[PDB]
């Protein structure tokens, strides 16, 4: 009866989605034809025959990484009005996704939504998986949010997305993207997420005893994420909390709604024993400065709020202890005004695996992360003091004052975050 | 006759009475389909009370389940006590109140409030007699907070003289489990000390405490935390149900204890309490029974008899029992607790002997406690309610559903007129 | 009525009462479970004394035990009477006194002195009338120094009528099993002598001697070592808990004795004593047993009564027997050894014959002894002390815990205080 649709926007977010429908099948027992041999309106819907199939929308302005899904192993899993493809990409430009060719496809993809909201009544929230790094995972990402609050305005609109990181950096005008991108996150998403690269790297390197990771094991990690967030629509444990609730909880003031992803325990296969994971034992290595998958340490700044989303095997009161240590240390502090700042899960479902007894998802919107727009404020004056790439984007039509039009708001978006530090 | 209407809400609460009629199931000899199996005639006497007796061998709970989201009410069904229920009365949204107290109050409290008010209807009409009314939800949450108590206001307007009980959870001193939880108490705060007629406040802190301090227990599960409560409702109308040397009913109990109208507030108390093997080590008697109630960790509201000053007490007790045993028990422990009681009132420790024990032990006893150690509660509350309030955060929810400052500055000042009143009393002397 | 309230503590201590407690189960016919098997009904007379009769046919030791790690605790409950006793007195710390006496009466001692102290009042409220306390512990060891000697002032501030007795074993003559020896002494001996009405002391050496010359043993346990202390601890209040032709009590035995409150630190005796083989070829009657007391190696506490002066006598009798094959031995002994009295009482043998004897042999005797003989054996632990003070040693663990040196001093003036008192009466005839 409760239902949450997902869209995948721009090559970075289709990957994600390919390993995340991928663990959602193998959570409910689904084949990748549909088929298996209750309560999941979430995720998905019925037929007339017995198949299930996903509430996803895969956009894309080249046709390159969809017909990895048309020619897949998950090929028969989705409706072919469901994979939409363009021809020409916007290339890693900004205005090529936001006024030349995603203008033209816009049409189809916002008609598919409808479509789904036929047999969706309980509509809670919405899954916009894009990166900031491409230019149609970024382009498409803000003309297709701006339709959303004209449409439903009061329903739940969330982005699984992916920071840009500070030192492995891949393309060149990523420092161009994330400006001006932020006009439209600011007012139209109730809770964005970052997610970064670079910390991925040494969770897979020495956590994960594997030096040399994959995109397809970078892909596994936040996987997990997306489905320990929905353990409380899909099951049931003694302590559900719904995904109204988070925005209401994390959010002490409407413009701040940055929090971060911290999954853990993250073990590997050997090091399985020697260990007993405890409910205490591993929510000390979630504030770990070096478990979570953000270049941000939590000891430079704040907490605002902190959620614990848990599963597997867990008791409360054993977690009541667990966080009766966290607010007795001080090396780990709050904002002081905020004194009731936790945010309890617990669902009695063990973690799936993909080819252990408990897991911890944390989701702590802190001050700490205020730095890393400061670490890309600093790339984005400098490309800019040269005017440099300026007749690409004006190039394909756009203001060069739209840049110093969102230049400014990221100084207002900056001093919100110090405002709230002191007391 | 005499009989009582059962109203839940919340997610907590609905818990808690997914025990608590399991717990009248087996003081009436009730099995989980609905029919009778008991062999003491005693239950069949007064299994009106509880009970709609309906056609054909039949036996319903009395009872309205609310909530607003469809998880719990597939839980309760699903599991144990869930076909013994009539279908009829599970009546619950489809939306879930998102942790506000203004939705749970103001725009989905008035959708599933008219079909609650029938049910109401139904039930009160079809008793013969009708005592009063209960409800067991949460403060913390968002439908045990708005939803409790916006119907409460439309039964004072409906019945002036039925009594009024709900079994409200405290929100927790220490622990937060909920990142709202002033934003729950204080705009609740307002509803209690209206039109509630006694209310009942219980610290989450304490009963992880009392299942940890007393029993010694590892794995403490909501069927073992949440089972105290229901043991203690059982206990209040334990005299109602069956007959005794001196019995009581929940009119007995509100005029004796409530001293002015806006005093109310009270606490617990349940005896005895063993481990699995230390149980007979003990002589559990009466004077056993006497000094396990008036300790401060028998409280599962967590507050301290000795840093406050009670007003009035009562103690029910069960099972067959002598008097004096009992009665310079209830004298004599008023002399060395001696400075910790009030002045103006002579002998205030309230007497109530049943004849029926629990399914169990031989004799037992509850404890109806009534203290001003629960306004020092309250001002680490005012203070949790100021620290997210002189930042002015977390109001963008409540002015999305509308709401000015001085509604929650006057409930705030509400909640201070319950500071200025218990602590009134207290410096007097 | 008259009930006694047992309290334990240290290593030492706790396993005396291990092999104690063994030896009032058989005085009682009380099972290793708790339940009741004797036949003689003079049992059940006075029962209540030592055990509070539990519900459901039950008898539980109204003892209190007392450690500071739970390596003591483990070793009772797993071996023999270790479920008879209740699972809620087994009340002990965690860290150990390291061989510390302020470790045990200043920083550790506070913190389990608050859970003994309501289970000393709940068993004082729970007894009808109470006769006084009982203490059993070491002076050698940390636990039994410190934490002991923190409880008896508490208890004198509460209680001024009650009596006490301490069964502290001396520190040891010449064997040194302690390193700080003095420091758990001279310590302890400041609290003794303040507000302890009667004080036992036994030497640790003559209990080997006892077990060695007259029993020619060749392996002694501490089953065998701390097994004859339990019988003369039976002894003392033996007239109390049957009757007898010249019944006796812990009140009796004090006022007899003790000349002044500031001496009253005395001596065991106990007869008879054979070997496995070695007990019939002896004409084991009174006056057997009368000269197997007075002289000088049956004295648990090594010490000569050549050298000093006695000052009072108290003799307990057990079994059936006679009065002028008593009473003349009790009176032609004080003339043989006529000078090592003192002048300045008439008939100084205090006679007591219960009627009832020990499990096993015809009669038993249990000597109670005063005499100027202990001091001779602080002059050696006066100068253990000055010894390891005169270099002042082992004080940075005191520093560490705060104290200076007058509270090691006047403790030592006050050694001597004693030193100059039992003197003084010596001198004087
Ligand atoms: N003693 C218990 N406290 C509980 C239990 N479940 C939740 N709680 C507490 O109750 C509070 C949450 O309230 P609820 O469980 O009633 C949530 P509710 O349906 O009222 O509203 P929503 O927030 O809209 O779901 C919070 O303080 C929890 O710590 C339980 O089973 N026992
Ligand atoms: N006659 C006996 N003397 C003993 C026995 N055990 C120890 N002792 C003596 O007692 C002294 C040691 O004291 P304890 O056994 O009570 C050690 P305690 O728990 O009091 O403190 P800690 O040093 O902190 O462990 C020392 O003089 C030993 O020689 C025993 O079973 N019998
Ligand atoms: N999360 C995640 N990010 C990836 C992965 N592979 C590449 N990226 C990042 O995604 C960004 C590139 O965005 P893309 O989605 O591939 O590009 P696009 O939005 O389709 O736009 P164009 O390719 O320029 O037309 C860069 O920052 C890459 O580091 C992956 O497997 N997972
Ligand atoms: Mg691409
Ligand atoms: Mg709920
Ligand atoms: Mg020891």
């Amino acid at each position: 009866m409760r239902e949450c649709i997902s869209i995948h926007v721009g090559q970075a977010g289709v990957q994600i989605g390919n390993a995340c429908w991928e663990l959602y099948c193998l959570e409910h027992g689904i084949q990748p034809d549909g088929q298996m041999p209750d309560s999941f309106n979430t995720f998905f819907s019925e037929t007339g025959a017995g198949k299930h199939v996903p509430r996803a929308v895969f956009v894309d302005l080249e046709p390159t990484v969809i017909d990895e899904v048309r020619t897949g192993t998950y090929r028969q899993l989705f409706h072919p009005e469901q994979l939409i493809t363009g021809k020409e990409d916007a290339a890693n430009n900004y205005a090529r996704g936001h006024y030349t060719i995603g203008k033209e496809i816009i049409d189809l993809v916002l008609d598919r939504i409808r479509k789904l909201a036929d047999q969706c009544t309980g509509l809670q929230g919405f899954l916009v998986f894009h990166s900031f790094g491409g230019g149609t995972g970024s382009g498409f990402t803000s003309l297709l949010m701006e339709r959303l609050s004209v449409d439903y305005g009061k329903k739940s609109k969330l982005e699984f997305s992916i920071y840009p990181a500070p030192q492995v950096s891949t393309a060149v005008v990523e420092p161009y993207n994330s400006i001006l991108t932020t006009h439209t996150t600011l007012e139209h998403s109730d809770c964005a997420f970052m997610v970064d690269n670079e910390a991925i790297y040494d969770i897979c390197r020495r956590n994960l005893d594997i030096e040399r990771p994959t995109y397809t094991n970078l892909n596994r990690l936040i996987s997990q994420i997306v489905s320990s967030i929905t353990a409380s629509l899909r099951f049931d444990g003694a302590l559900n909390v719904d995904l109204t609730e988070f925005q209401t909880n994390l959010v002490p003031y409407p413009r701040i709604h940055f929090p971060l992803a911290t999954y853990a325990p993250v073990i590997s296969a050997e090091k399985a024993y020697h260990e007993q994971l405890s409910v205490a034992e591993i929510t000390n290595a979630c504030f770990e400065p070096a478990n979570q998958m953000v270049k941000c340490d939590p000891r430079h700044g704040k907490y605002m709020a902190c959620c614990l989303l848990y599963r597997g095997d867990v008791v409360p009161k054993d977690v009541n202890a667990a966080i009766a240590t966290i607010k007795t240390k001080r090396s780990i502090q709050f904002v002081d005004w905020c004194p009731t700042g936790f945010k309890v899960g617990i669902n009695y479902q063990p973690p799936t695996v993909v080819p252990v007894q408990r897991a911890v998802c944390m989701l702590s919107n802190t001050t700490a992360i205020a730095e890393a727009w400061a670490r890309l404020d600093h790339k984005f004056d400098l490309m800019y003091a040269k005017r440099a790439f300026v007749h690409w984007y004006v190039g394909e039509g756009m203001e060069e004052g739209e840049f110093s039009e969102a230049r400014e708001d990221m100084a207002a978006l900056e001093k919100d975050y110090e405002e709230v530090g002191v007391d | 006759m005499r009989e009582i209407v059962h109203i839940q809400a919340g997610q907590c609460g609905n818990q808690i009475g997914a025990k608590f009629w399991e717990v009248i199931s087996d003081e009436h000899g009730i099995d989980p389909t609905g029919s009778y199996h008991g062999d003491s005639d005693l239950q069949l006497e007064r299994i009106n009370v509880y009970y709609n007796e309906a056609a054909g061998n039949k036996y319903v709970p009395r009872a309205i389940l609310v909530d607003l989201e469809p998880g719990t009410m597939d839980s309760v069904r699903s599991g144990p006590f869930g076909q013994i229920f009539r279908p009829d009365n599970f009546v619950f949204g489809q939306s879930g109140a998102g942790n506000n107290w203004a939705k749970g109050h103001y725009t989905e409290g008035a959708e599933l409030v008219d079909s609650v008010l029938d049910v109401v209807r139904k039930e009160s009409e079809s008793c013969d007699c009708l005592q009063g009314f209960q409800l067991t939800h949460s403060l913390g949450g968002g439908t045990g907070s708005g939803m409790g108590t916006l119907l409460i206001s439309k039964i004072r307007e409906e019945y002036p003289d039925r009594i009024m009980n709900t079994f409200s959870v405290v929100p927790s001193p220490k622990v937060s489990d909920t990142v709202v939880e002033p934003y729950n108490a204080t705009l609740s705060v307002h509803q209690l000390v209206e039109n509630t007629d006694e209310t009942y406040c219980i610290d989450n802190e304490a009963l992880y405490d009392i299942c940890f301090r007393t029993l010694k227990l590892t794995t403490p599960t909501y069927g073992d935390l949440n089972h105290l409560v229901s043991a203690t409702m059982s206990g209040v109308t334990t005299c109602l149900r069956f007959p005794g040397q001196l019995n009581a009913d929940l009119r007995k109990l509100a005029v004796n204890m409530v001293p002015f109208p806006r005093l109310h507030f009270f606490m617990p108390g349940f005896a005895p309490l063993t481990s699995r093997g230390s149980q007979q080590y003990r002589a559990l008697t009466v004077p056993e029974l006497t000094q396990q109630m008036f300790d401060a960790k028998n409280m599962m509201a967590a507050c301290d008899p000795r840093h406050g000053r009670y007003l009035t007490v009562a103690a029910v007790f069960r099972g067959r029992m002598s008097m004096k045993e009992v009665d310079e028990q209830m004298l004599n422990v008023q002399n060395k607790n001696s400075s910790y009681f009030v002045e103006w009132i002579p002998n205030n420790v309230k007497t109530a002997v049943c004849d029926i024990p629990p399914r169990g032990l031989k004799m037992s006893a509850t404890f109806i406690g009534n203290s001003t150690a629960i306004q020092e509660l309250f001002k680490r509350i005012s203070e949790q309610f100021t620290a997210m309030f002189r930042r002015k955060a977390f109001l963008h929810w409540y002015t999305g559903e509308g709401m000015d400052e001085m509604e929650f500055t006057e409930a705030e000042s509400n909640m201070n007129d319950l500071v200025s009143e218990y602590q009134q009393y207290q410096d007097a002397t």
